[PDB]
This record gives C-alpha cells, sequence and structure tokens, in this order.
RNA sequence: GGAUUUUUGGAGCAUCGACCUGGUAUUGCAGUACCUCCAGGAACGGUGC
C-alpha cells in the first residue's frame, strides 16, 4: 500500500539501487554490462525492484572477432534490459 | 478427380510404424501428383497407394521427406527432377509398376542419398540382368527389393557393360 | 512499481526481442503476461549465425529473454 | 494448485518412462514415484552418460532442476487430464 | 450461347472483308442455303453483331496496329491519365445534361 | 489473458534452450511454462567440423514429452491439429 | 487462330475497359489517404497490365501484312467460310449458356462494398510497402537513419533536430569529409528515400524521371552545374576549384581525374550519383520533409498522454405444447407437420384447401381429418 | 516447499553426480527441503582412479543432478 | 511474483551408433533401453574434454 510504497522510496533512495535512482535524478548515462558481453551506455528511465531497466538513447558496445577483434557498435533510440543479465552498474563513466 | 491442397488438408497425419510422421493418402486414384507443397515440410513419409499416377513427377521441394510410397499405381514413365526436390530421401517403394525399359531406373541413380529400394512385381525384373543394372547404376543403394547388395554383385555389376 | 505492468500495456508493436542464446525475434507483440511471456505474431526469428526465418506467430518466455527493443515512436511517461 | 504437465507426469508414474538430464544424460526406467517439483525416482534406469554408454543402475533419483525432458508413455496418451 | 457467340463473331469477321455494303461474303451465303437468322435486323442479337462489325472495323483502322504502332496509349501514362480525366469529365457533363433535361422534364 | 491457451492441442515447434527444436501437439501448458507434446519429435543440429561438409540435423521421435519450462525458450506453431 | 480479327478486338476491348475502370476511379471522390494511395496503386497496376496487353497487341504484326493480301481477297472466302461453320458444327449437348465473354473483365476491374480492391489486385495491401510511421506518404521515417549517423560519427552531440537541419542542406558545405565512409550510409539514406519517391506517388512515371534525373547529370552535372562570379568552377568528384572553363575541361581528362586517386570518376561516380539522386529527391520531396520535420516538433514538444494518444491513432414450451413431433399429411405432397395443433390448424387452410382441390374434392367439414387421398376419394364418392 | 522423498535413501549407500561431471558416493544421513544432502564416509571420485575420502560431506540441492541408490533401498 | 527443483541466468583421447565379408545355433506367438557367438577390412558419423 503506501507504506510499503514509502518503504520502496526509501530503500531506492537509499539502497544499492540509489546511483540507478541517480539515474533518475539527474537523467545521466549509466554504463551496464550484460552477461553477452554488450556494455551499454545510456540513462535509465524506469527501473524495478528486480533491477529490470528501461533505457533511452542507449549505446550497446561489443568485441567481435572476425586477427584482432574489433569495436562492433550500436546505437538503439528506447529500449528495454531485464534485470537478469545484468551484471555490473556504473554511475559516472568515463567516457 | 484431381489431387488438389484440399485432399491432403483432409487426410490423416500421424505417427507410422516406423516412429515417422505419415500421411496416409490410400483410395484416391490420383492421374497426377501436384500442390504437395501445403505440408510445410512437417512429413517423412508419403503414401500413396490404390492410385492411377502414370508419371511420378511433379513434387515439390521437400526436405523433410525421408520415404516414399507409390505401390499399387500405374507409373510407366519415372520423372528425372526427383533428386533437386527430395536431397534427404532414403526409402522408395515402387512396387506393382509398369516399368518395363532399363532405361526408366536411370533418374533413380540421381538420388545420393537412398538406400532401400523396391522395384518388385514390376516387369523390368522379368529381363535379365536387372539386379546387376540396378546396382551399376545406384551404388549408393544398400538394399534393393528387400535383398542386401553383396560384393560378388558389386564385381558383376563393375565387370558388365564396360 | 514493477516494470512488467510497463510492458504489458503493449499491443500492436513491432518491436524486437532479442533472447539469451543469439536470438533475436523482431514481430508484433501482441500479448504480455505478468511472467513476461511475450506473445507476438508475424515475426521474423534470426538464431546464432544463422538465416532469418519467419513464422506466422511465435511464444517467447520471460526468462529466456535477454533485452527489448522498442519503437522510436512510443512515450515511455505514459506507460509508466 | 497442480499443474497439468505435472499431473500428467504423476499419473505416468509405474510405466517405463525416459527422463533427459542437464548434461545430456537419458535414464529410461520404471518411474516409481514423482513429485510436484518434477523430481522422479526410477527403477532399473538405463543412462547414457552423453556418450552412448547404456549402464544399467538401480533406484535413480533425479531431481527437477536437471530434468530438461520427460518422454512419457504413449498409453498416457488418451488421459482424460489432456483431453 | 457460346456456338451461336462464335458464328456472330465468324460473320461479323467475314463481313468486314468485303468491298461494298451488299457485296458480301454473307450474302452470297444466304443464297447458298446456310440458314442465318442473325443477318435480319428484327432479330435482338443482330444488334449486337453489328456492334461486332463496328469492333471489325475497328480492328481495321491504320492506328488499330495493321500499319502503325501506338505511342502514346502504349508508352505514356500520362496521356492515359489525361484521357481518363477527359472522360471523367464528358462522363461529369453528360450527367449534367441529363440532370438539365430531368429539370425540364420536371 | 489466455493467449497460451488458444494455441493448445495443435503442431507446434518448441525451441530448447541447447538448440534443440521439439514438434509435437502440445496438449497441456501450466504457469511454469511446461509442456506435453504428443507424438513429439526432437531435432538438434550437428556441427559440420570441416570446411567441406554440410551442417545436418538429427531428428528423433520420443512420443509423449513433459518438458520443462527451465529448458524452452520460445515455441511456434508449425500445423493444424490432425 | 484469328490474331489479326479477334485477338486485337479483344486487346482493345481490354485497354477499352481498363480506361474506363480508371475514369470510374478518378471520377469517384476520396476521403482518405490510405485509400486514396491504394486506389492510386490499383490504377498503376491497371496501367502497367494495359502497357503489358498494349505491347502484346503491336508486335503481333508480322503474319498480318502477309495475310493482308488473303484477307482482303473478295473473290476468294466463303469456301473457307463453309468450311469454318462445318467445323463449328460440333456437338450442341453442351447445354450451359456463358455471358461471361465481356462481363468477366468488367467485373474482375471492378470493386465490392466491402472491400475497395479489384480483382486482380485483390492481394495488395498498403502495409507491405509502407511502415505504420510513414502514414502512407504522410511523413518520413528518419530514427533509423538518425541512429546511422549517430553511429558513423561515433558522437552523441546530434540530436534529431540536428539530423533533420543537416539534412536540409542541399549545396552547402558537407558535415563530414566526401571520401569518408559516411558517404557509405548517404547511399543508403538515399536507397530508401528514392523509394519513397516510389512510395509517394505510383501514379507518375518513375521511368521517365530517372531518365531525365540522369540526363541532368550527366549533361550538366559533370559539365560544371555550379558556376561562380576556385570558385568559378567546382567538381563534385575531386573537390577541387578551377580558374576557367578551358582548364576544367583540360582537367576533366586528367590522370588524377579519371583512375588516379581516391575520389576519381572511375571509383567515385556512384556515390555522386547517389548524392545527385538524394539532392533530387529532397528537392523534390521538401514538403514531406517539412512535414516530418513538424510532427517530430510536435511530438517532441508534445507530453506523455499526448503522445500516446497521438500513437494511438427452448425445449419445456416444445415439449409441453407437442411440438417437435412428426407428423405427415399424404394429401399435400406428404407434407411434415411439427405439432397435432399446428396439423388441425393447417388443415383449415388455404394450402390444404389448395391441394385438395386438384383431386375434386369440395372443402368441407366431412374431409377435416382426411389425410390419405385413398381415404379422401373414398369419402367423396360415398356423399 | 515439499521436502523430497528421501525417506528410502536414508541411511544407505548411494552415489550422487554434481555438476561440471564430479562423482561423490558415501551413506545419506539426512535431507533437506532445498535438496541438499549430508553424506558420511563420503569418497569423491575424479577423473583419475584415485579418489579422496571426504569423512563428511555437504552437498547443496542445485549441484546434485542424479542419484544412484548402489544397495537394495 | 526477485535466494538452491521451473520465471529475474553458470554465463589428440574416452564412448556409442553405423558399412561390408566368412563359418556357426535358434523355426520360436507378441506389445520392446540392446540382443547368438568368433574372426577380418574400413579411406563413415554423433557428444564432452
Amino acid at each position: 500500500p503506501e507504506e510499503l510504497q514509502k518503504r520502496e522510496e526509501e530503500e531506492f533512495n537509499t539502497g544499492p539501487l540509489s546511483v540507478l535512482t541517480q539515474s533518475v535524478k539527474n537523467n545521466t548515462q549509466v554504463l551496464i554490462n550484460c552477461r553477452n558481453n554488450k556494455k551499454l551506455l545510456g540513462r535509465v528511465k524506469a527501473f524495478d525492484r528486480h533491477c529490470n531497466m528501461v533505457l533511452e538513447n542507449v549505446k550497446e558496445m561489443w568485441t567481435e572477432v572476425p586477427s584482432k577483434p574489433v569495436n562492433k557498435d550500436r546505437y538503439i533510440s528506447k529500449m528495454f534490459l531485464r534485470g537478469d543479465s545484468v551484471i555490473v552498474v556504473l554511475r559516472n563513466p568515463l567516457i | 478427380v484431381k489431387l488438389t491442397a484440399e485432399l491432403i488438408e483432409q487426410a490423416a497425419q500421424y505417427t507410422n510404424a516406423v516412429r515417422d510422421r505419415e500421411l496416409d493418402l490410400r483410395g484416391y486414384k490420383i492421374p497426377v501428383i501436384e500442390n504437395l507443397g501445403a505440408t510445410l515440410d512437417q512429413f517423412d513419409a508419403i503414401d500413396f497407394s490404390d492410385n492411377e499416377i502414370r508419371k511420378l513427377d511433379g513434387f515439390p521441394l521437400l526436405r523433410r521427406l525421408k520415404t516414399l510410397l507409390v505401390n499399387n499405381n500405374r507409373i510407366c514413365r519415372i520423372g528425372e527432377g526427383l533428386d533437386q526436390a527430395l536431397p534427404c530421401l532414403t526409402e522408395l517403394i515402387l512396387t506393382n509398376n509398369s516399368l518395363v525399359e532399363l532405361g526408366d531406373l536411370d533418374p533413380l541413380a540421381s538420388l545420393k542419398s537412398l538406400t532401400y529400394l523396391s522395384i518388385l512385381r514390376n516387369p523390368v525384373t522379368n529381363k535379365k540382368h536387372y539386379r546387376l543394372y540396378v546396382i551399376y547404376k545406384v551404388p549408393q543403394v544398400r538394399v534393393l527389393d528387400f535383398q542386401k547388395v553383396k560384393l560378388k554383385e558389386r564385381q558383376e555389376a563393375e565387370k558388365m557393360f564396360k | 512499481m514493477k516494470l512488467v505492468r510497463f510492458l504489458m500495456k503493449l499491443s500492436h508493436e513491432t518491436v524486437t526481442i532479442e533472447l539469451k542464446n543469439g536470438t533475436q525475434v523482431h514481430g508484433t507483440i501482441t500479448g504480455v503476461d505478468v511472467s513476461m511471456n511475450t506473445h507476438l505474431k508475424a515475426v521474423k526469428m534470426t538464431l546464432k549465425n544463422r538465416e532469418p526465418v519467419q513464422l506466422e506467430t511465435l511464444s517467447i518466455r520471460g526468462n529466456n529473454i535477454r533485452y527489448f527493443i522498442l519503437p522510436d515512436s512510443l512515450p515511455l511517461d505514459t506507460l509508466l | 494448485s497442480i499443474g497439468v504437465p505435472i499431473k500428467v507426469l504423476h499419473e505416468a508414474e509405474g510405466h517405463i518412462v525416459t527422463c533427459e538430464t542437464n548434461t545430456g544424460e537419458v535414464y529410461r526406467g520404471k518411474l516409481i514415484e514423482a513429485e510436484d517439483n518434477m523430481n522422479c525416482q526410477m527403477s532399473n534406469i538405463t543412462v547414457t552418460y552423453r556418450d552412448g554408454r547404456v549402464a544399467q543402475l538401480e533406484q535413480v533419483y533425479i531431481r527437477g532442476s536437471k530434468i530438461r525432458f520427460l518422454i512419457l508413455p504413449d498409453m498416457l496418451k488418451n488421459a482424460p487430464m489432456l483431453k | 450461347s457460346a456456338f451461336d457467340l462464335d458464328v456472330v463473331k465468324l460473320t461479323a469477321q467475314f463481313v468486314a472483308r468485303n468491298g461494298r455494303q451488299f457485296l458480301t461474303q454473307l450474302m452470297q451465303k444466304e443464297q447458298r442455303n446456310y440458314q442465318f437468322d442473325f443477318l435480319r435486323p428484327q432479330h435482338s442479337l443482330f444488334n449486337y453483331f453489328t456492334k461486332l462489325v463496328e469492333q471489325y472495323t475497328k480492328i481495321l483502322i491504320p492506328p488499330k496496329g495493321l500499319f502503325s504502332k501506338l505511342k502514346k496509349e502504349a508508352e505514356n501514362p500520362r496521356e492515359v491519365l489525361d484521357q481518363v480525366c477527359y472522360r471523367v469529365e464528358w462522363a461529369k457533363f453528360q450527367e449534367r445534361e441529363r440532370k438539365k433535361e430531368e429539370e425540364e422534364k420536371e | 489473458s489466455s493467449k497460451m491457451l488458444q494455441h493448445i492441442d495443435y503442431r507446434m515447434r518448441c525451441i530448447l534452450q541447447d538448440g534443440r527444436i521439439f514438434i509435437g501437439t502440445f496438449k497441456a501448458f501450466d504457469k511454469h511454462m511446461n509442456l506435453i507434446l504428443c507424438d513429439c519429435d526432437e531435432f538438434r543440429k550437428i556441427k559440420p567440423k570441416n570446411s567441406k561438409q554440410a551442417e545436418r540435423e538429427e531428428k528423433r521421435v520420443l512420443g509423449l514429452v513433459l518438458l520443462r519450462g527451465e529448458n524452452l525458450v520460445s515455441m511456434t506453431v508449425e500445423g493444424p491439429p490432425p | 487462330m484469328e490474331t489479326i480479327l479477334e485477338q486485337q478486338r479483344r486487346y482493345h476491348e481490354e485497354k477499352e475497359r481498363l480506361m474506363d475502370v480508371m475514369a470510374k476511379e478518378m471520377l469517384t471522390k476520396k476521403s482518405t489517404l490510405r485509400d486514396q494511395i491504394n486506389s492510386d496503386h490499383r490504377t498503376r497496376a491497371m496501367q502497367d497490365r494495359y502497357m503489358e496487353v498494349s505491347g502484346n497487341l503491336r508486335d503481333l504484326y508480322d503474319d498480318k501484312d502477309g495475310l493482308r493480301k488473303e484477307e482482303l481477297n473478295a473473290i476468294s472466302g466463303p469456301n473457307e467460310f463453309a468450311e469454318f461453320y462445318n467445323r463449328l458444327k460440333q456437338i450442341k449437348e453442351f447445354h450451359r449458356k456463358h455471358p461471361n465473354e465481356i462481363c468477366v473483365p468488367m467485373s474482375v476491374e471492378f470493386e465490392e462494398l466491402l472491400k475497395a480492391r479489384e480483382n486482380p489486385s485483390e492481394e495488395a495491401q498498403n502495409l507491405v510497402e509502407f511502415t505504420d510511421e510513414e502514414g502512407y506518404g504522410r511523413y518520413l521515417d528518419l530514427h533509423d537513419c538518425y541512429l546511422k549517423y549517430i553511429n558513423l560519427k561515433a558522437s552523441e552531440k546530434l540530436d534529431y533536430i540536428t539530423y533533420l537541419s543537416i539534412f536540409d542542406q542541399l549545396f552547402d558545405i558537407p558535415k563530414e569529409r566526401k571520401n569518408a565512409e559516411y558517404k557509405r550510409y548517404l547511399e543508403m539514406l538515399l536507397e530508401y528515400l528514392q523509394d519513397y519517391t516510389d512510395r509517394v506517388k505510383p501514379l507518375q512515371d518513375q521511368n521517365e524521371l530517372f531518365g531525365k534525373i540522369q540526363a541532368e547529370f550527366e549533361k550538366k552535372w559533370e559539365n560544371g552545374t555550379f558556376p561562380g562570379w576556385e570558385e568559378r568552377a567546382q567538381r563534385l568528384f575531386s573537390t577541387k576549384g578551377k580558374s576557367l572553363e578551358s582548364l576544367d575541361t583540360s582537367l576533366f581528362a586528367k590522370n588524377p581525374k579519371s583512375k588516379g586517386t581516391k575520389r576519381d570518376t572511375e571509383r567515385n561516380k556512384d556515390i555522386a550519383f547517389l548524392e545527385a539522386q538524394i539532392y533530387e529527391y529532397v528537392e523534390i520531396l521538401g514538403e514531406q520533409r517539412h512535414l516530418t520535420h513538424e510532427n517530430v516538433q510536435r511530438k517532441q514538444a508534445r507530453t506523455g498522454e499526448e503522445r500516446e494518444e497521438e500513437e494511438e491513432e427452448p425445449y419445456w414450451l416444445y415439449k409441453l405444447h407437442g411440438l417437435n413431433i412428426n407428423y405427415n399429411c399424404e394429401i399435400c405432397g406428404n407434407y411434415t407437420y411439427r405439432g397435432p395443433k399446428a396439423f388441425q390448424r393447417h388443415f383449415a387452410e388455404w394450402r390444404h384447401a389448395h391441394g385438395m382441390r386438384c383431386l375434386g374434392i369440395p372443402n368441407t367439414a366431412h374431409f377435416a381429418n382426411v389425410t390419405q387421398i385413398e381415404d379422401a376419394v373414398s369419402l367423396w364418392a360415398k356423399l | 516447499a515439499h521436502p523430497p522423498e528421501l525417506k528410502k535413501f536414508m541411511d544407505k549407500k548411494l552415489s550422487l553426480k554434481l555438476n561440471g561431471g564430479r562423482h561423490v558416493q558415501g551413506i545419506l544421513r539426512g535431507f533437506d527441503p532445498f535438496m541438499n544432502l549430508v553424506i558420511d564416509e563420503c569418497v569423491e571420485m575424479a577423473t583419475s582412479g584415485q579418489q579422496n575420502n571426504i569423512g563428511m560431506v555437504v552437498i547443496r540441492g542445485n549441484s546434485i543432478i542424479m542419484l544412484e541408490a548402489l544397495e537394495r533401498v
């Protein structure tokens, strides 16, 4: 109810996903690692307790060996990602 | 009565005794086989018993088919483009046919994956050196008319018609 | 709030669900459940290093899906 | 409640079934008792060990977490639960 | 009615190659004991057959494809669209004339 | 909704997690994405492992198959109920 | 066969029916853009079929020039016509009428009230050639092209409005280098856009427009189409200026301009042709690009609910009364009755009186419960 | 949360098959609702011919795939 | 609806199935993991490491 929603808001503001709440605070891009070694850089529009994310203007980069592997990347406008494949989420990326 | 997609859709398709998907078309008297592409490659054996097909031709591209039953028919001529339509054919049942010439089995060597053949109850077996010519034509067949091939039969096939 | 309720309110949308084992099915999503089961129609499915086949209907599970790709003309403010 | 494939697997007890493990092992034997969580206890089981080596084990018990598939006999094909 | 239509088409094909109005290949056939009731204007189907020879004379024009080749109808979609627009305008003018005649009758 | 029950008793092919495909008459389902496939046939692709070898698919019929939801990935319709 | 007489008349009748169908389609009013696009596609298909029929009829004139001497001969004739009448003297036991000689092409070139599509164009669909974001020619989809440009530029400092402003230029300085790989995208973004020229106008001649574009590219764009007041003459391939027209004519056959560079007229001719086609498509469809930009601005300026609203657009009564009970009346042609009271009511009716009037028995009260004709005849003969 | 039917396998010498090709044998002394087993006199046999005695082992239910009873049970 | 059995993720060797020769016993009524044994040639294929 309302108390459970307040407890969920407190756990989202003070818990482990608060940096993800930073993606809902200043609309900053976050770096999410996937199980298929595909790093997605982009802000999170909506999140949940199971780390399911809604990303906007995401850039997904990975390493594909054809020799030396190349950094083939793609750009998705809007995307959804399940929390089961999320490995590591970094709030402030380097570049 | 001609064969169409309605007779194939209304036919019974189930599991045969060889643990394969078979559709029964017995008692149809189809003079020509056509429009067989409606099965969507979901069958491995097609029975065509009690039919009036004069020539076994007009077969669409089916890769899942592995057994052909054309027994009790009136097939006098054989088609040539059968290997390009059934690449995974393994069993061929051409019993009770109207094959008279030895050349009618000449496109039958086009199937590379064929191993079982049945040409019983035919006038083409009535001529001399029929099994030797069938062994010399298609060496990939292992069972011809419910009989396994032999090394002496292969030697007699390679020695003859040199 | 859970993200399954936002995905459940989607019908006749041409999305692209990328599965876990290198599979990607692009099609019109016709049904979504609370367990993220996606039932779509007129789908083009491309597996890992394979040719894209076409299916009239498909039913992918929730645990087998890895990521989703929504169209650009899809507001996220009204779905949340 | 109870699932309909779970009820079909519970009705398949007492007959010769064949379960498939996650490592590729196929064990065919008489299913003595089944559980709601796909726990299959089988007697006179024949293991393949994902290499074709069929050995004969007695009173085997495979959990539902590694059970990928379970080949039920065709005699339960006319069950009223499947309709 | 296929045999009567084929006989009418054969009569329209044979009558159109005549060099005169009464010196045709069907006038001598009437005197040659070949019964053809569609030659007289008392039958309604002759009103179709007089159209059919009118089609056969339409197969006798020099732009009909005997000694010339049509280029505007065969290689210009804009000319066909302009002809369709002119036909639609003629149909609208005929409908307006019919409405004016109905208003005058009223 | 009941989208999963609309494709019941039809010839459907379900893709496994290991890459195999089980084609059969899906008679019964549950909340755990289990499947009861009557007269099921499993097809598994084999690697060519050479430069000129082609890719084949070994197909084996099992009959009634009770497939758990942990191995099922996606299911598609292939044929009408016979 | 009468190829000169019957086949040419049949082709002319088919062309006249196609022209009448096109005039009936053009005379009818339109209410929606999708229905108008479907009608234009059906008219383009009918025009292509009429052009194919005219091309087939225009080639049937080789034997006609040899057979005109035999056809024009009035001394010969009716003996061959007598042989044709003897050959047309076949079995007339085929009792079947065929009114579909001219009625079937008339009905094939028409539509139904439930679905406004012709019989050859019954399988055509507007959803198989255009996307939902396009609106059947109302707008152009540029999200994938913007994503490809953002992937090629490798920078996130370019939005959709910046991409539209970069694509709005026709003859200005480019955003990237002409020798880079972005031109490989610029062909592909042209490859849909020229297809939009096939999409937004199916009734226009695409081959004549392509020939005019090729003539403008060969005769004008390759010959200095942009004169100035290095600024006097600019080359699209070499990307370099020229002092005079004589120097440009002398450098047009030069070795670095032919095949001796990475942007010469040998390898980079297709990229320049694709750029010229993209410029012509942007100049021809600038109103559609402005409408797409206005729609993108309206979608960006709206809230969530406004964007969602924009994207969303009895056995007991039959058992108690004695019904469903079979009763046979042999007088009225062995008719059936589903009730005893219904049979008693239909006995004193017009149908039973008409059935009894054929046998000659008068309608009286003595033959009320009479069913068999042999009993009614004896009852009539007894009185 | 129903416990498995491991009452017949209690106090009997069996051999389990863990994930990754591991194999151990011993006497099952108890059972858990999460299929966790306790094995006394447990000997694990790797790919080599040698077998290492463990004494008392506790195996989780998420790794055990099958268990063959070496006794009559 | 997020904590081990289903749904918010462990991501050249061994073995079996075939192909072809020889000799050998069983002639037998049933709803099936596989079925007589020995010797010989193979330039056949599936799974894991």
